[PDB]
């Protein structure tokens, strides 16, 4: 089980 | 704090503007429940939508992007927002920037976009997002730039009601052909994906589907190594099969059979429930696809299966053992029942699933219709595995549709 995302974020570190 | 930033992001020096929005992606970026509540309220949008203009400043571009991306990746009314502080167009016009590092956080803010919902999606569309994102696609392109593309790709196919455009479908596929042949692990797994659901809309775009010669390509990566992998595509080819038999032939066609006595026997039981949801639709073609699922030596799997599998899986099992009974030859049915396909077939009317129920008494229905002569015969073996008594009790009213068929079986072989 791993469908695909359907929002994201794009993470910072940084 | 908060208003210092909204604040400083109106500055004309591009000193304090640039490290006020570098602010106001952090505050959306350091954890993973940000506060996009107070961010929307504190009005912004606006500030950052414009910042999108600034051809002069890239890295305020980067900066402004990332920020409204974040934004649009949250709730629906998070992201109605950004779509509503009209900066749709000046993403796609951000596609075109000479700088990657901008056209990159262009496609990230509208893959969120348009994931959505299809209004959201046709909107992007009809403005024209497919030609220059598909644009980028190439060698010299980085690997983590193509997959935000291949995910944005998944999203223009996401939706099925109501579904994409024709005029997006046949731009997509082309690609498709192409992303499926990639290495990388990610971008496959959603070249895949994506064609699950093309494949999911309906019949007229499974043949987009099969036009488009990428199935050839498709039935192969049923015994990939990734599991990953095999799960999109035995979804993908599995909702091919759902449509008119002359398209399933042509996944029966490309072997497809000879990759499923490693996914009956898979560890996984959503494989094994995927695996035979696929064959089921195979036993309801004509008698010809029919008899490739029993040259395939795969019958013994199914009825396995059908006895010690669970009940996501059973529940697909007898439907295969259904389909194919109301549809082959008798011949067939009678493979069916010398593969001791009775004990088991019965031991699934105690459940409370009502369509089970009356899945296999129909299948028990068309079972003893057929076998003219040897009614008797088959009558002792039902009787003998303990399913006529489970027959004898099952004419109760909690389902007239259960009763009315649990009797006429009684009445005329019982």
């Amino acid at each position: 089980n791993y469908c695909p995302p359907v929002k994201r974020e794009r993470t910072s570190s940084l | 704090s908060l208003e210092a930033i909204v604040q400083n992001a109106s500055s004309d020096n591009q000193g304090i503007q640039l490290s006020a929005v570098q602010a106001a992606r952090k505050l959306l970026s350091s954890d993973r429940n940000p506060p996009i509540d107070d961010l929307i309220k504190s009005g912004i949008l606006p500030i950052l939508v414009h910042c999108l203009e600034r051809d002069d400043n890239p890295s305020l571009q980067f900066e402004a992007a990332w920020a409204l991306t974040n934004i649009a990746s949250g709730t629906s009314e998070q992201t109605q927002a950004v779509v509503q502080s009209n900066a749709v167009p000046l993403f796609l016009r951000l596609l075109h920037s000479p700088h990657q590092n901008v056209c990159e956080q262009a496609v990230w803010a509208l893959g969120n976009i348009i994931g959505d919902g299809p209004q959201c999606r046709d909107y992007v569309i009809s403005l024209g997002v497919v030609k220059p994102l598909l644009s980028f696609i190439s060698p010299s392109i980085p690997i983590t730039f193509l997959r935000n593309v291949t995910w944005v790709m998944v999203n223009l196919c996401r939706h099925k009601d109501p579904p994409p455009p024709m005029e997006t479908i046949q731009e997509i596929l082309p690609a498709l052909c192409v992303l499926i042949h990639h290495t990388d692990v990610n971008i496959l797994v959603d070249t895949v994906w994506a064609l699950s659901y093309l494949t999911d809309a309906g019949n007229e775009q499974i043949q987009m589907v099969i036009d488009s010669g990428i199935v050839p390509h498709l039935v192969p990566l049923l015994s990939h190594q990734e599991v990953k992998v095999q799960t999109a595509a035995l979804r993908a080819v599995g909702n091919i099969v759902t449509g008119t038999d002359e398209q399933t032939q042509v996944v029966l066609n490309c072997d497809a059979l000879s990759h499923f006595p490693a996914l009956l026997t898979h560890p996984k039981e959503k494989i094994n429930k995927e695996a035979v949801w696929f064959l089921s639709n195979i036993t309801a073609g004509n008698q010809q696809q029919v008899q490739a699922v029993i040259d395939a030596n795969l019958v013994p799997m199914i009825i396995h299966l059908l006895d010690k599998g669970d009940f996501g899986t059973q529940k697909e099992a007898a439907w295969a053992i259904s389909n194919l009974t109301i549809s082959g030859r008798k011949d067939q049915v009678a493979y069916l029942i010398q593969q001791n396909v009775i004990p088991p077939f019965c031991n699934l009317l105690t459940v409370k699933d009502a369509q089970v129920v009356q899945v296999v008494l129909d299948g028990l229905s068309n079972i003893l219709k057929m076998a003219e002569d040897e009614a008797e015969t088959i009558g002792n073996l039902i009787e003998e595995c303990g399913g006529l008594e489970k027959i004898e009790q099952l004419q109760n009213h909690e389902n007239e549709d259960i009763y009315k068929l649990a009797y006429e079986i009684i009445d005329q072989f019982f």
